């Protein structure tokens, strides 16, 4: 029958890429849909963007179901989890390099 | 982006 | 846009994608290219296809510049090491899921 | 493929 979804490993892939190439990995979210875990405030038109590179986050985990992290907004350290579902693309902050997750089934 | 550049 | 190529995080996210989906991960490689150390006498028309996953390689090497591994061919295990841009693609034998690698400027 | 099933 029809495989998992590729989303997770692609994802992994180009956040190997943007970092053997200095680049900063950002993460685009939306948060319009259920199992997502971030302050909604710092959202804005059920979007968020999400800074993953090394530095900024804490111990990130980049699992097939889900991305798991923790991070400062405004400073309060605060756990998030983002369904694979929701993760729209992942690109690099200088120069927008990346790419944009075609939709797949296994995400509805 | 919604949170901070360094989790120093 | 001059950083260095996709194909390699490419390559390494469909082989564990496919040994994950519990397929079969083979290889195409263009022989005709310069670095490629592979038994010849098996290319058929330009192309070689080798079978990548766990059982029929040892120590496969799957680096960025290039893949390098041990397999047997005719029953003698030999050396296997192939230049990256002399990757054509990845796919699952028993369902032709995979990739077609792209051109890159980086491999001329 | 070129090479045989298995490496063992």
């Amino acid at each position: 029958s029809q495989l998992t979804p590729r989303r997770p490993y692609l994802l992994r892939a180009f956040y190997e890429w943007l970092l053997d190439n200095q680049l900063t990995p950002h993460l685009v979210v939306d948060v319009t849909l259920p199992g997502v875990q971030v302050p909604m405030e710092y959202a804005r038109d059920g979007q968020i963007v999400l800074n993953i590179a090394p530095r900024a986050v804490g111990n990130l985990e980049l699992a097939n179901d889900e991305v798991r992290f923790n991070a400062r907004f405004g400073g309060i350290p605060r756990q998030v989890s983002v369904p694979l579902a929701a993760v729209l693309a992942i690109y690099a902050r200088e120069n927008g390099a990346g790419t944009m997750f075609e939709p797949e089934a296994a995400y509805d | 982006a919604a949170n901070d550049e360094n989790y120093a």
